[PDB]
């Protein structure tokens, strides 16, 4: 479930070193 | 049959009428409501009917916002009027707003099935126009929230642009919070992604940058699986926000640590041969922080717009540009002097 995904990296302060993650994968 | 029900003008007098039409018939459904489309008995044209529940004791959201609304790029609310609801404090609001079944995503996917460009002639018509509509729903402090390609219809004789579908629009006040998963996914701008909710109406202009982007390169510039994909396909582009611009999109969003990713050459993001001041227009537009993407007034002004203020323009059918000076002062509010420079003198009557 990505909203919760999104709330949670969102909540936690991951969302730009989380998308950068997945933009090298 | 022949429907005929009391209705209100959308622009007019409170005073109701009868209005009757016929060859009704469903186009659309969803959460919001159920959409029709019909025809007038007296005015032949045809029209869409949106019907949404709403709840007695509230206003329309909508429905007052359409009533503000009298502009040419902007779809007219003809007539509206009620239906009995079923549970009692509830009743069925039904704008009939009007029909053009042509959209700006309809031409755009036309030529990218056919695998050539839209012609740059329609690419400054299309957008002008959705500025300046943006400029003037902006004026009222009205936010459409759902600026997309499927929601422009075009009149493919005059080539006249009106923005419909103002189901998320919103009169926006600066300190009451707003939603922030609004808008269309892959155009969404990043301040939304990041959870803010306290944006203003220039997350329109984000999303109308997205539209250039997309008539520019053949297909949406941001195809997001998700929300944390958008911000992906975002970051592809225009690299990694800087601390400020996070600040700017969202004063509350905190992240103590991120790789630093830095932005692709806007050059390369389009075909070699795009016009440069579509791309130098787009970079305005499709920016990080929200205060410094251009207003659509300012937009409207823009060099890439100079071949529409041109007084030998026409259209590649010789036609006519539809009116694209006939300004007001409810448009220009924001920067009125910009009236000089957005009226050719050759327009001026």
């Amino acid at each position: 479930d990505p909203h919760r995904l999104l709330q949670q990296l969102v909540l936690s302060g991951n969302l730009i070193k989380e998308a950068v993650r997945r933009l090298h994968s | 049959k022949v429907t005929t029900v009391v209705a209100t003008p959308g622009q007019g007098p409170d005073r109701p009428q009868e209005v009757s039409y016929t060859d009704t018939k469903v186009i659309g459904n969803g959460s919001f409501g159920v959409v029709y489309q019909a025809k007038l008995c007296d005015s032949g044209e045809l029209v869409a009917i949106k019907k949404v529940l709403q709840d007695k004791r509230f206003k329309n959201r909508e429905l007052q916002i359409m009533r503000k609304l009298d502009h040419c790029n902007i779809v007219r609310l003809r007539y509206f009027f009620y239906s009995s609801g079923e549970k009692k404090d509830e009743v069925y609001l039904n704008l009939v707003l009007d029909y053009v079944p042509e959209t700006v995503y309809r031409v755009a996917r036309h030529y990218s099935r056919a695998k050539q460009t839209l012609p740059v002639i329609y690419v400054k018509l299309y957008m002008y126009q959705l500025f300046r509509s943006l400029a003037y729903i902006h004026s009222f402090g009205i936010c459409h929230r759902d600026i997309k390609p499927q929601n422009l219809l075009l009149d493919p004789d005059t080539a006249v642009l009106k923005l419909c579908d103002f189901g998320s629009a919103k009169q926006l006040v600066r300190g009451e919070p707003n939603v922030s998963y609004i808008c269309s996914r892959y155009y969404r701008a990043p301040e939304l992604i990041f959870g803010a909710t306290d944006y203003t109406s220039s997350i329109d202009v984000w999303s109308a940058g997205c539209v250039l982007a997309e008539l520019l390169l053949g297909q949406p510039i941001f195809p997001g699986d998700s929300g944390v994909d958008q911000l992906v396909e975002i970051i592809k582009v225009l690299g990694t926000p800087t601390r400020e611009q996070i600040r700017e999109m969202n004063p509350n969003y905190t992240e103590f640590k991120f790789p630093q990713i830095k932005a692709h050459p806007w050059t390369k993001v389009f075909r070699p041969r795009t016009p440069p001041e579509a791309i130098a227009l787009c970079s305005r537009l499709l920016e990080y922080t929200p205060t410094a993407r251009l207003t659509p007034l300012e937009a409207c002004a823009h060099s890439f717009f100079d071949e529409l203020r041109d007084p030998n323009v026409k259209l590649p059918n010789g036609r006519d540009t539809p009116a694209l000076f006939n300004f007001t002062t409810q448009e220009l509010s924001s920067n009125p002097p910009l009236a000089t420079i957005l009226i050719p003198p050759h327009a001026r009557i």
